[PDB]
RNA sequence: UGAUAUUGAAAUUGCUUUCUAACCCGCACCACUUAUCGUGGUGGGAGACAGUGUCAGGCGGGCAGUUUGA
RNA sequence: UGAGUAGCGAAAGACGGGUGAGAAUCCCGUCCACCGAUUGACUAAGGUUUCCAGAGGAAGGCUCGUCCGCUCUGGGUUAGUCGGGUCCUAAGCUGAGGCCGACAGGCGUAGGCGAUGGAUAACAGGUUGAUAUUCCUGUACCACCUAUAAUCGUAUCGAUGGGGGGACGCAGUAGGAUAGGCGAAGCGUGCGAUUGGAUUGCACGUCUAAGCAGUAAGGCGCUGAGCUGUGAUGGGGAGAAGUUCGAGUCGUUGAUUUCACACUGCCGAGAAAAGCCUCUAGAUAGAAAAUAGGUGCCCGUACCGCAAACCGACACAGGUAGUCAAGAUGAGAAUUCUAAGGUGAGCGAGCGAACUCUCGUUAAGGAACUCGGCAAAAUGACCCCGUAACUUCGGGAGAAGGGGUGCUCUUUAGGGUUAACGCCCAGAAGAGCCGCAGUGAAUAGGCCCAAGCGACUGUUUAUCAAAAACACAGGUCUCUGCUAAACCGUAAGGUGAUGUAUAGGGGCUGACGCCUGCCCGGU
RNA sequence: CUACCCUUGGUCAGGUUGAAGUUCAGGACUGAAUGGAGGACCGAACCGACUUACGUUGAAAAGUGAGCGGAUGAACU
């Protein structure tokens, strides 16, 4: 059987990375919200 | 013409194919091609706007000139060739002073031809001249609309239009479809007819040979669910069940006109299609 | 210059080829040309060649507490004439 | 689909018809510029129409919110 | 509690000798067994120290454990040439000005980023517990700099520009060489104990890049070309013998590898840009012949990688791209047995109950069973003969239905290569021998007669429906004159289409053959 | 992951048949050579998932055994 998560460093950082988050208004809201909570690890 | 096939299997049974005794060459001139990436009816939003496209075979865009704008600098039709992205066959004309171009090869040409600005060339197949010079009764193809952009009308395979009477501002034209309409007197047009007349005679035979020209299958609205097509569901095979067959987006798809009511070119049409 | 940190001495692969080559843990942001220059400037020799290898940080986790070691450049210089002392 | 603003001139009688500067050109060339973007300039075409704004009428299960008694 | 209960995750282990406080399990050895188009060698993604050595046995390991992918303590990754960057560009993304948009923001030109592709200089051997075109040994090639340079000066340097070239589909053959394989000459080791024999039994039969030549074929005397031959190489490796000595031959066969997307054919008409070669705009003023010396940065490099290290909660019968792929048998990468090489499955010992699962045989009968011949039996390969109705002339069809096959020995044509002998592939026919059975095992179509549906190949409900459903090639109606209609977005902007009525969108029907009747109230 | 598309790559042991076309002998058409066509045939990898048994507090939140279908293409990747 083929499961849903096939890991890929490039895919993971190109979709959920930091720079992809910072290159948007909404991603910046997400980063601000995670800094507000106190997350040890902001982005993926 | 066209060549048939013995029915050595199912699938090539009632299948015919165009017989390329007209294509006199098997390679394009290198410098007149460009890449041509496919788009399965996807717009710049990435969405599927126009259906039943996608797939097929790679192409190379032969840069054809529909301008045909020179000083009567003569040409010699060297090669007739295949164009994978228009129904006509193309013709690789060389000008008298070193230039290569692709004409829509009309029917019956290996001679040598002249773009005709004024009363320069003659009315013989392959000459492109204004509509003010072309006498009445000629069958021209590759007619411009706006003076100097490249001809747009009468451009498919085996297509041609008649030059009916004129006025000095707008020569009439009877298009291939029965449309009779006026065209500005300084818009070029090529004498003759566009060759490759067998193009409508060919049975593509099998469902795969249709699928490698870029045509995905077309489902019928009547075998779709109610949220997809107005022809909707129903138990068993159901009829249209409406007072009018509708298109997939909810417009009456049979008999209703979509021709705009305020266009600038309604003083240019004398009669409509019939 | 002081772009050399710590003379690596190990069981075999810092002594069993030590008569001719010397290994130094070096600063983690330096070419192997700066290392050549630094060794020629400190030990006063003439260097034939130099190799460099980065290591990962390995997670020595002792006492209910996680954590990584440091990363490090391991340079290995091959002398042409002369020798290095202190060991 | 109408009235109206952008919206001008002339004839003839508000319906009509002609013109050019408004407006428009997924027209041609030129310059920014060793860019099918754009801007500007020059011709052409169209021309007070189209497009756009406010107002009104009609069509409109394409879509929506709902009712469908005991 | 259920209860000392179900389970303990596919598979062959045995004994000896150890270590030990303690051994079915840990180590070493011998035998045996399993894979072997793979359970073997190598690599991309992924993981991220699981790699190695010394020590340990609390917890983990489905039992045990003295062991370990677990714990503790020290170690391990080496590049001018390998993969990526300092080179190029598809798709896509981003986008100075710009266009649009309540705001946010969207689209987009020049530009830039972006390999899965294009270009690009290094090979063979040796070594440790852990690296290996990286370290070392030998022999190289490429870019740049410094001192000479032979010979200089329209000599040279050229574009951020013009041109060429790069540069490309698919299929089918025939061919050239070579990798590999196989058999006999030199080799070296043995020459037995069970009857026998020494024309005996084994295992070996090598070697690169680069540079000098020449070279099947290929396209237009030029360009490019696998392979060969000389050195490279007194070297390195080498079955073995006593640090040193040690052979390296023929004949055959031959790819799916390379010449080579070559050549022919075909139609569905098959990337781009750079490096590269040139051209003059423009620079105007060195040496590329040669002599040596110097210079060459960043990133990955450990280990797993059909898996106990990845994705599946697990030391999980599942999933995971490409790469090399030996012998006997054969069409063959099928089948059976082995090679190189690697594993024996992380609970066992008894006894051989009912019952359940997997498997084998069975008297007479032969579908009588049953929703139904479901399941299982049977056919099954190669050669020869023979083969109906019907038909769209293609087919049906491997129709159906029969017969043959093992070994030995005689005699005769044969194919290839070949001085010749010699090998390899092949047969004929006939005389014999054996058996219950001769493609003696494994692998390998059940067939026919009718009927309903759908013409056909295809597609479909990931996980209760694979069909008569969908698609279809063909038919027909209808809208669309090009800023086309239709569609997405509020708009800019796009697709349609770099297309243009032999074209484009939409509705119905569904190959082919014969046809497709009537009514316009209403809507 | 799954559906569809786009751009650049890769894989499909072996065998069977024998269309057009051409070449020859005749006399438009015949026969023999050649040719190698096909959503052709058989059949491994590969990709599926028809039947059926087993499993169902499973080895596995969809699998295993035996058979079964496509296997040059509307292929798989």
């Amino acid at each position: 059987v083929k499961r849903t998560y096939q890991p890929n460093k490039r895919k993971h950082s190109k979709v959920h990375g930091f720079r992809k988050r910072m290159s948007t208004k909404n991603g910046r809201k997400v980063l601000a919200r995670r800094r507000r909570k106190g997350r040890k690890v902001l982005s993926a | 013409a066209i060549k048939k096939y013995k029915p050595i299997t199912n699938g090539r049974r009632n299948m015919t194919s165009l017989d390329f005794a007209e294509i006199t060459k098997t390679t394009p001139e290198k410098s007149l091609l460009k890449p041509l990436p496919k788009k399965a009816g996807r717009n710049n939003q990435g969405k599927l706007t126009v259906r039943h496209h996608g797939g097929g075979h790679k192409r190379q865009y032969r840069v054809i000139d529909f301008k045909r704008n020179k000083d009567g600098i003569n040409a010699k039709v060297d090669s007739i060739q295949y164009d994978p992205n228009r129904s006509a066959n193309i013709a690789l004309v060389v000008y008298a002073d070193g230039e290569k171009r692709y004409i829509i090869a009309p029917k019956g040409l290996e001679v040598g031809q002249i773009v005709e600005s004024g009363a320069e060339a003659d009315i013989k197949v392959g000459n492109a001249l204004p509509l003010q010079n072309i006498p009445v009764g000629t069958v021209v193809h590759n007619i411009e609309l706006k003076p100097g952009k490249g001809g747009q009308i009468a451009r498919s395979a085996g297509a041609s239009a008649q030059v009916l009477g004129k006025e000095g501002k707008y020569v009439l034209i009877r298009l291939r479809s029965g449309e009779v309409r006026m065209i500005l007197s300084t818009c070029r047009a090529t004498i003759g007819q566009v060759g490759n007349l067998q193009h409508e005679l060919v049975n593509v035979g099998k469902a795969g040979r249709s699928r490698w020209k870029g045509i995905r299958p077309t489902v019928r609205g009547s075998v779709m669910n109610p949220n997809d097509h107005p022809h909707g569901g129903g138990e068993g095979r159901a009829p249209i069940g409406r007072p009018s067959p509708m298109s997939p987006w909810g417009k009456p798809t049979l008999g209703k006109k979509t021709r705009r009511g305020k266009k600038s070119s309604d003083k240019l049409i004398v009669r409509g299609r019939k | 210059r002081d772009i050399l940190k710590r003379p690596v001495i190990t069981e075999k692969s810092s002594e069993a080829m030590a008569e001719d080559k010397y290994t130094f843990d070096v600063d983690t942001r330096v070419n192997k040309t700066q290392v050549k220059m630094a060794v020629e400037e400190i030990f006063n020799v003439k260097v034939a060649s130099v190799n460099i290898m980065n290591y990962k940080p390995k997670k020595k986790r002792m006492g209910r507490y996680q954590g990584y070691t440091n990363k490090r450049r391991k340079a290995i210089v091959t002398l042409k004439e002369g020798s290095i002392d202190l060991f």
